[PDB]
């Protein structure tokens, strides 16, 4: 209780507002690395089961090994030495590689059309487009092989993968603004609670 | 001065006391106690008419909904106003020849009379619209209503005696009453819900009472299995015995 | 105010409890007339529309005119001179005759079988059975005629009309008991209202 | 100056005028009721077309040419409220006819019931019979126009009107049920009196 | 006169009188009622036919046929020591039908559409025979109901042949899942369970009445 | 008389039933092994599975199983367990109730699979009873179909090719297993339930005896 | 004598024993994951059969004959909680196997995912592969028995097992996720401490 009243205001102000924003601004404006995004929109036709299998297959492990053999994802993702958070550190485990890859490619599907959209992140736009194209080709080969193994069907590409011009995901200003909102709310709640415990 | 005579006098006094408080100061409480059922009637008719038509093409929605909603309103009113009777007239026990049980039964009879008036008015306005209002078997309906009234009054008295010197319990029982509106199957017929959750829902005595009241009120109403009156009757008798016993044990401590 | 002060309990008791019991007992044990019931259970088969048409046709006016021509319902229902309530007074209107007939024959329908049950009341059991049989025959002829008029289907009688031995509808003891319950409740409510307005 | 004067006015005066109108001035209207449905040789569309068509204007013109409803409905000089006044608009005539002929659908069983009012029972029966015949002609004529775009199909009886209950000939008039209306008006005027008296007490308290 | 009611009188009447009456009736006067249970359903070569059977089991025509076949009126009047569950002589036809509907219990299972028929008699052989007769008559009724339309139906010789084969064919036959069972002991008169339940209920009622009386008395 | 209820009432009413139940469940109880099988019916299958679910607990099946395996003599062996054993001279209705208690049938609505758990006093007897139940159920569905087809066709090639084939077959997802430790009875769960109900009963009589003692 | 002693006990002691067990005594278990479904040549009943059959006893006996799971799961002497003790009952062995192999249905898309634990990654992969092969053999053998009541049909491949993701070979062990369990146990013990402290204060107040 002696230290409970010692948090005062300025110490709480510093350690809950200004230091986190100092490190956040330092990381975003200097340490961060750009992450270009390639977006594609595909479906499977001769059938929600088929695009369900495809959605499971995109984030699978066998596809990850095939893509690592083809384009060497592990070598590419370890290049941004400046960013320590969003780079793939060398000598990491296979499971962490799978989790990192699943974070990098986002797969989405609308329920009222069955359209499956994929967004692939990469530190170079050409690599992102190549990864998206390889994903699409492997998906087409997979559904054709699954049809053939039983003994017909082809992928429809509504929107082929784009070649991005500028990166879009490491948004620095929007992240700083939502950090402002969250930090202020956390301050307000914890300051009210420290006031009522100190008054007791 | 026989005990029954002074008890009747204080009951009549306490009764009109609760009346003045419950009814509006400008003689207006009838307006809101008639407005509460009609709003639920309107919203449930505009929200579930076609669902009831798909349920059964035999009984129209307004009468079927009223004949279950008004007893449920009586039950919830009995519980709510009964559990708050003792901790509302703490300045009334200063005079002797009065007891908290007199206050709780005065509130009970006031609630019974008000809901009986509302039920009769609803039946009259239903028969004025060309619907069916006359009960086919009125004696069984009266017995079921008496059992439901006794169960509600017993539960209210039990909650009044038990949750003295802790108002916070009265805060939570209200939130226990909101799901009971949908659990009891008063709004929609229970014949539509799949049996996979029936055995858990048969432990609600008011459910059995409502289906039996509807069966005794309507001609050729199918009652499903395990809706015997024995279970709610035993529930009401046991709860009433327990509540009266708990009041008798904590008699002098209750009045302070 | 002066008239409600003139009122007391005993006049309310005599005007609400004992007098209704006196008139009800006098009517039920002396003036009432027995009403035997014949029950039949039928359906139509080659179809909820067909039994819906049948249910509408039982209470129709053309069927009533046909039955009046056949069995002379108006003459039969005017016989019990002792009962003034449940007899058909002579020289009454056609609409009241239809309402009386619709009250006399009760048609019920279950939702989960489509079975249509009819209960026909009469002051003589043989007449009740004859009326039920005539209703069934006319219904069969009606559905056959409706099928033929378009240019097939026949009635199925699960339970043919019974010949009653004793009447069942003019229940006296049950009616007296429920009248007692209703009268006691009405007296209690109105006495509480009288007491609370007198105190004001 | 409300006092008991507003009570006396708002209770007795509408009650007095309603009683003196219903008990003397009102003219009773007989009703002919029939129950029909449409069957082939799905079928709900023919019945819904009939429900829309009975309350239409072209059918009203046909029935006015046939039975002269305008001259019939202006007959009772005693009743000034339910009489079709001479020289009125066609729109008001259509609204009056829609008020004097009631068509009810029953959702299950596909049954359409028509109740036709009239100041004579024979006229009510004749009007209902004419309505039924014209409705059958209309549902036939729609399919005839459909098939006249061949000549074998466009002359048959593609649709038939099933009449569960033919129009009846009333002996007495059901409407205007004066006692029911008097009781309803008394109850509603009592309610308006109560709310007006309470709001007047609230206003005069301030 | 609240003081007129004492503890001894309340005890004596409310507890001992109904308990003694129930004990005497259940242990001295009551008669055994064996029950035979069968489980059936009707199959073609649906739900409508089995619910028709459910209606028909309690019908009056079946009761008349069974009374002609097995003399139910004579059998159900034999137990004279039991005046509550016996068929009194010279009773109306409606009361006979109500008694028959009480003695035969029909339960419908809708998840599978299975009809369970439990028939009560005063001898196990009579209960089994009544259940067998009910099953046979139900099958015959279903067969006749199916045959009636085809019988009323009757190039032209082909129509005649079709009508006669349809009228002569055995279309709907009910299959039996559990045939009627000959019981060994009676199960429906439950003397000890009823006595214990009535004792508990009477004790609770006396406790409630005594507590209410004491609460009323506490106004001095 | 009323001045004799005290802590000794708690002593008796709580610990005496606890001691009796613990003594019975610790030494006097008899082990009951359970054999489990999972089956379904296949060439409408829901109707046949419901028929089997009703038929397992039927009296005719119980009589057939008695004639085949002598359940009466097996269930009357543990003389040291007078509660869970089947006494000699027990009537047919009580025998049926005992058999229905000793065989549990679980229906799952989603997959449509029927689970049968059979309790026996020996590990081999439970599996033998499960196998007999399975064989009798398969014979029952076959006999029902054959009887229907033959009674229709006794009135021709279709009748005589459908009255002798195997129209109904039993699909055994899990065959009956042979246990080696008795699943039943659950001593600790039963003891906990009895403790809870004894505590509730003791509380009720304690408040009652506090009420009556108030003059 | 609750005071702070009951707090110290009920917070620190379970936390202390859990930390000393997880940080030292616990043995990590590698996991092999595969995703399959059953297609013809409806199909949900075959996957329901597979979901029931994977956690059965006959399949466990077959896998014990094949790979000797009982001798493998008793290998780590260091871990006394997740090790299958030698000479245990068959029922306890079945419960242990059901705990070590987790099968999940995904309601849409008809996908069955199998995650198999093992103290060696190669053993986990081999066990998952054996499970998949035996499941395919089982769904074939059911239809073989169906058709063996003719000889042309009873020898074909009537049902095929579609393998969306074959079993993987883990590099590191996901379980026992010691930090998550420690945090969860700390939170739940804090909750029990709070409720026990409240009820003890209520009791000692009386």
């Amino acid at each position: 209780m002696k230290l409970v009243s010692r948090l005062t205001a300025k110490r709480l102000q510093w350690a809950l507002v200004y230091l986190p924003m100092l490190v956040a601004t330092v990381y975003f404006l200097v340490f961060s690395a750009d992450r270009y995004v390639s977006e594609s929109v595909i479906t499977v036709r001769q059938s929600r089961e088929d695009t369900c299998y495809l959605q499971t297959y995109i984030h699978s492990m066998g596809l990850l090994q095939k893509l690592d053999q083809q384009l060497k994802l592990r070598e590419h993702f370890g290049t941004p030495l400046r960013d320590p958070l969003f780079r793939l550190w060398g000598g990491t485990s296979q499971e962490w590689f799978l989790e990192y890859y699943r974070s990098r490619v986002e797969v989405l599907m609308d329920d009222i059309c069955g359209l499956l959209t994929v967004r692939v992140q990469g530190f170079e736009p050409e690599f992102a487009q190549a990864l998206n194209r390889a994903i699409l080709e492997e998906s087409e080969r997979f559904v054709n092989e699954l049809s053939h193994r039983m003994a017909l069907k082809s992928l429809v590409v509504v929107e082929p993968p784009v070649l991005p011009e500028i990166a879009e995901y490491p948004r620095r200003w929007y992240n700083l603004a939502t950090l402002l909102v969250v930090c202020c709310l956390i301050y307000g709640v914890v300051s009210l609670v420290v006031a009522t415990i100190r008054d007791h | 001065r026989s005990p029954w005579q002074i008890q009747q006098a204080v009951l009549f006094a306490l009764f009109l006391r609760e009346l003045k408080t419950r009814l509006g100061g400008r003689w207006l409480g009838v307006f809101w106690v008639l407005l509460e059922p009609v709003a639920h009637i309107a919203v449930m008719t505009t929200l579930f008419s076609l669902a009831h038509r798909a349920a059964m093409p035999s009984i129209e929605y307004p009468v079927f909904l009223i004949t279950g909603l008004i007893p449920f309103f009586m039950f919830r009113g009995l519980v709510t106003r009964l559990m708050e009777a003792i901790d509302s007239n703490r300045g009334l026990f200063a005079y002797r020849q009065v007891k908290p049980i007199d206050t709780v039964i005065a509130r009970a009879m006031l609630e019974i009379s008000l809901q009986s008036i509302v039920y009769l008015i609803a039946l009259g306005t239903l028969g004025w619209l060309g619907f069916h209002f006359l009960p086919v078997r009125a004696l069984e309906l009266a017995g079921v209503s008496a059992v439901l009234i006794m169960l509600g009054a017993s539960l209210g008295l039990f909650f009044a005696v038990v949750t003295n010197e802790i108002p916070q319990a009265r805060a939570i029982v209200r939130i226990s009453l909101l799901p009971l509106y949908f659990v009891s199957g008063v709004i929609f017929p229970v014949h539509t819900i799949p049996p996979q959750y029936l055995p858990l829902l048969q432990l609600n005595p008011v459910l059995h009472l409502i289906e039996l009241s509807r069966a005794s009120f309507f001609p050729q109403y199918r009652v499903l299995q395990g809706i015997n009156l024995a279970y709610p009757a035993g529930f009401a008798l046991l709860s009433l015995f327990l509540a009266l016993m708990l009041y008798r044990l904590r008699r002098h401590q209750l009045a302070s």
